[PDB]
């Protein structure tokens, strides 16, 4: 695929059909539903795992408690560095998975149309499929519906 | 020739996110998860005002530094705010024993009721109305801590004091007292007559005997003398028994611990802000539904989790 | 693929042949051996990585050491929360990678049959192939074997 | 005519979680989290713990009369103490650096109690009237067994000057105290002398205690106070006590016979007549799992603790 | 694909053409330039991410301060275990990505030639294509060129 | 005719690890862990450390005669102490709050020692008899250089009153001590007065010490003890001493001239005549790796320490 389509503001994934009748976009709701759930599950799971995070507390020491004052300082900075690391590292890794996750769902959706019409259509290579028969608007919905 | 293609959402969102192997990557949607802004002031915590100590320290508050009269009988508080280096502390110089441990208890306490456990009128064989120092000014004159009494000799005599107080209250009681370390042998007999003195204090757990330390010291707030202050928690039905033949700074008032709970002692230079909040930091209050913030490590109330990250944004949509 | 076969109780991945002779299941030991080694190397690697984990130790303090007792308590809970986070997170991460690992081995094995018989067989769409010639049991073993 | 690729399935219903999916059924999976304990205190690898029952460590080491069960205990694997032991210091007071001594004790597996100063060696002091209603025993007033409360004899309390040289191969835990009376009258009544001291010295220790007269609340019926101290006397070192009053002298001391891994467990359980590789204060664990969520404080060959309610790895595929 | 080619020492990925004129190897600079950057970005990201690691500090305690001495020891060793774990696990996880990332780029480079030469070429199976027409060196450049 | 896709290969042999595969051969490996060190103690960015050799910090500061190498040391980058230095307190005793002083010392890079109370200024006391066989030097009895052990003169020890005012801009580390004698006879033989005290005051300090006269074990042939104390005298503050005996008076104090990052390292190593940006107790490190596993106590610009034996990032493909 070259790039995305601005002409589809209906959903995240979909189809563009060209027809003797007309031509226009259509979002795949079953595939979009699965992605909104998988993303909303992820973002919430990141928040819930991090709510056990370290909470610092002010502690006061006198001028002959310098060693424990330093120890206290090291310990609290230590934990905040760890958890800062965990927060950042998880976000970077989650973003990688999330971008590759959207990719996977484009490959899998392309294969489904390739599989749903195997011998009745030729794959072009740019993310399309040419019918070897005439497919009207009910037929085209059937390809979008899943029953074919 | 009829056709159907597979494609995806694109738009003009310039918003960027990072990943392991790719910085500044543009995406159609991106969810910020970090809160970087605060209201810049000190607020009520869910409808309860904090105790702002202004220029007074905890010690100055509790002992009763004359400059600290605003805080004689304070209402219930959510948190306590103190400055990093407060002006009104131990007006008469010296030390507060186990001060930080007292402060640690104070972060679990939300309200005191101050009560009079030894009346100043009750000292009949001692002078109780001249325990003052220019170190503790009040309205242009020499004064002293309001909650303890600096007793001296009367009619060239200091009879041995034996006082007791039984905590007949249902609550725990913070009791304070001190000792005066004079400058020299002459001062000692001038103030207390007896050259060799002590202060015994006992409870069910406390067994204390203090002897004054004479030494030659540098002037602090004009005084070479020193006061060293002590404290204890007196449990219901226990009694504290004081005995002394000199140098005794006796209790006058003490504090019923009437409310325990979540509190803290914040260090801050900010003054009260007439706001309400669910989340206070020493540098500002926070009003956010974000999971993370990077304002300050020390917070109280319903708050997000602190990180040191400058930036934290989750990818939500596809590449763009 | 529609779903999994209950009929196969030999291995994780395999073939179901239909033939003039007969019809039955057959596990691919070559791909299965690779998966057992992989999974076993993961679970052991997880246990042995969490060997270097924090140990809590009873320390006691008197009632004028409330500051260090709290510091002690916060630091031990702190490490426990950190390691709890690490254990739970690594499991969720390894589980996702493990389910995608079994998916990868089915794609990798399906392409092996498609490439092995390129011009001599048609691809259907539901994870199957149609021979353009007669393939008996010894021929079917040759597809399972590797040499073809 | 046809051949196909496929995968395994069974009536499994076992579920696991992932980053973006939860409640996902699989064909196989390995639980790696132990959640069960036997609910009792056991021997640790064949070695029985020291169960102080209703005694504290202080009650045990000083020799509280209610703690006679533990006058000479055998080697232990760990020590078990209740949260608030009823038999602590019968005569009220305090144990100096008590928490540090408990720390040392978590590195010790066995003492051998020895006599070092016989009660009968005190010629010029009364060694047999040092007792109190605070320390009952078999209907009468008694006292800590391992130390001696010396009082005056024939209206005199000569200055004590006594050495003990640890001629043993082992480190020696010596215990002593000082009595804090209620008033001057009490002071002269027990010790004759109004102004008293206790000097203690070793090669490292250089101590001087003075009794502290105060008016105190009655604890266990006593307004008086005993304050205890301790030290580790090294082989070939000597301890010198000097005192003209208020001295609670050593009688028995403890030779440190075995050091090794131990701990002091806070637990309300009693002995459970069992053996285990791994103990918590809540119950023992017998598991080949890598993790557990029973208790953080354990001893023995245990798995690693976590706060998780559930931990299960996927191995098989979806269903 | 069976295995790699020792003959190609030019880059990481590339082509080996066979032709009536001659035969030799040719590295894809478009995909190799992308892989060098991705690897350099990942190694430098690991170095910077771990830049905020715990630093043990020497602290001395006396004979009657064994408890805090032990607290200090366990705290430092506690952090050193955590950051050791963090460092090792991140290498293992990055290595897994790095190797599969190289496999990913081979599959994508393979499909690019299959897509570029669809109707006028047959796919073999061992990572090769067969032209139904005559493709000279300038034609072979075109397929490398894109 | 034909075309084929492929990838680089070679005879690399080098291996990496992954989550589910150990020993995986790759064409380009990237080790990111330093395992080597020079095994010596070196200058830190051109500043030499203070190597105390066989001397402790206390022996250095008090001026133990065996530590005369360190009387007036130049600026250092870090301090190096052996695990058990032979030359500590030559006359046995203790250093009060010794661990806290060592902490402050780890925040300091330079002192300038000055005389604040000359030995010749003691007109009514003996200053040049404060010597001991416990502190030998060139085969004759000596003592700490920076402090002075005063004794009676002409069977008299008048009450001492000496103030010193820190007129300098630097904070001043001041050191004094007190002598704990063996018995009454020695007390009067040394100081004449049987009942003595040392008062010390600043703006913050308020101390009154009374000697402990008791029987102790010999350390370096002395049953006596010296107990040392220190304070930091701020610019323009004064320190006032009063005593009628047992006073080990300041002679020299230390001006804190510079503060920064420093450390007190424990090591057996001698000076390495070398320079480094990163130093551990067991050897220096010159590396460009992000990590190292030499030692966790580092000073300078270092890699990040891990316990790992191996860290190998994969960069190229398989083999
Ligand atoms: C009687 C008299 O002349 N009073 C005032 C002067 O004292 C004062 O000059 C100050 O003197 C200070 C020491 O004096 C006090 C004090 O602390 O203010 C005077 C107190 O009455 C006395 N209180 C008691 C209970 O005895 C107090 C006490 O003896 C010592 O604190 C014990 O250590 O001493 C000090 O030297 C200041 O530096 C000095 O300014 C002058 C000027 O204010 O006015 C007089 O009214
Ligand atoms: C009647 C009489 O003279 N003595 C005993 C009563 O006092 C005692 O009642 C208890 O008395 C307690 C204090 O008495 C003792 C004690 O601790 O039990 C008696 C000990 O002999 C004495 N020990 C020594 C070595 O002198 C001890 C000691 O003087 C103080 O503890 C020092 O602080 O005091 C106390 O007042 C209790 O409130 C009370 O129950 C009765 C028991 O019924 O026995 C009488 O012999
Ligand atoms: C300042 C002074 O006069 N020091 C004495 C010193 C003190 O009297 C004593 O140490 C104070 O506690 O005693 C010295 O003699 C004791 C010493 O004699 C040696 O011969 C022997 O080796 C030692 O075991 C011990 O008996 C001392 O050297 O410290 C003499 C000194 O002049
Ligand atoms: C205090 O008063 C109560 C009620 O009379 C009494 O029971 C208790 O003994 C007293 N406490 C003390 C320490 O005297
Ligand atoms: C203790 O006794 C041994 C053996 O008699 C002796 O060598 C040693 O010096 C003595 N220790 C002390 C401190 O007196
Ligand atoms: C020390 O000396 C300075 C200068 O003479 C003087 O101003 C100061 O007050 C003195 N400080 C003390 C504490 O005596």
């Amino acid at each position: 695929i070259e790039g995305g389509w601005q002409g589809m503001v209906d959903g995240w994934y979909g189809y563009h059909h060209s027809n003797e009748q007309g031509s226009g976009y259509a979002a795949d709701k079953e595939s979009t539903q699965k992605a909104i759930d998988g993303v909303t599950n992820k973002v919430n799971s990141i928040i819930d795992k991090m709510n056990t995070q370290f909470e610092a507390v002010g502690r006061e020491f006198n001028n002959l408690e310098r060693r424990i004052e330093n120890l206290n300082k090291k310990m609290e900075d230590g934990f905040l560095d760890v958890w800062t690391y965990n927060a950042e590292l998880l976000v970077l890794m989650e973003n990688e998975r999330t971008l590759d996750f959207h990719d996977s769902n484009v490959k899998n959706l392309y294969d489904k149309v390739r599989l749903q019409l195997r011998d009745n259509a030729k794959e072009l290579g740019n993310g399309c499929f040419e019918f070897y028969h005439r497919c009207d608007n009910e037929c085209m919905e059937s390809v979008r519906n899943g029953t074919y | 020739p009829d056709q159907i293609c597979i494609g995806y959402h694109a738009n003009n969102s310039t918003e960027q996110v990072d990943t392991i192997m790719e910085k500044n990557v543009t995406v159609t949607h991106a969810q910020d998860i970090l809160e970087k802004t605060h209201n810049g002031k000190l607020c009520d915590l869910d409808g309860v005002k904090p105790l702002i100590l202004r220029d007074c320290s905890v010690a100055g508050w509790l002992l009763g530094n004359p400059m600290c009269d605003e805080f004689l009988n304070v209402p219930e508080w959510s948190y306590i705010v103190e400055k990093i280096n407060p002006a009104n502390d131990l007006c008469y110089p010296g030390n507060f024993n186990d001060y930080e441990e007292l402060k640690h208890l104070l972060s679990r306490i939300n309200h005191f009721e101050k009560i009079q456990i030894i009346p100043k009128s009750s000292w009949s064989d001692h002078e109780a109305s001249a325990g003052v120092s220019s170190a503790c000014p009040y309205q242009g004159r020499s004064s002293f801590f309001r909650n303890v009494v600096w007793l001296i000799k009367k009619d060239n005599a200091y009879p041995t004091i034996k006082r007791s107080y039984n905590n007949t209250n249902q609550e725990d009681l913070l009791v304070l007292w001190g000792i005066h370390h004079p400058n020299d042998a002459a001062e000692q007999t001038r103030l207390y007559q007896n050259p060799t003195t002590y202060i015994s204090v006992g409870t069910s757990t406390l067994n204390q005997r203090l002897v004054p330390k004479i030494a030659t010291r540098s002037k602090v707030n004009g005084q070479s003398g020193r006061m060293e202050f002590f404290w204890t928690i007196l449990k219901p039905n226990d009694a504290i028994n004081f005995e002394s033949n000199g140098n005794f700074i006796a209790p006058e008032n003490a504090y019923k611990i009437v409310k325990k709970g979540d509190s803290t002692i914040m260090k801050s230079e900010l003054e009260y802000g007439n706001c309400n909040t669910k989340c206070q930091t020493p540098i500002g209050a926070i009003n956010s539904s974000m999971p993370f913030h990077n304002i300050h490590p020390l917070t109280i109330g319903e708050c997000p989790k602190y990180v040191k990250s400058s930036r934290l944004v989750l990818a939500t949509g596809l590449r763009n």
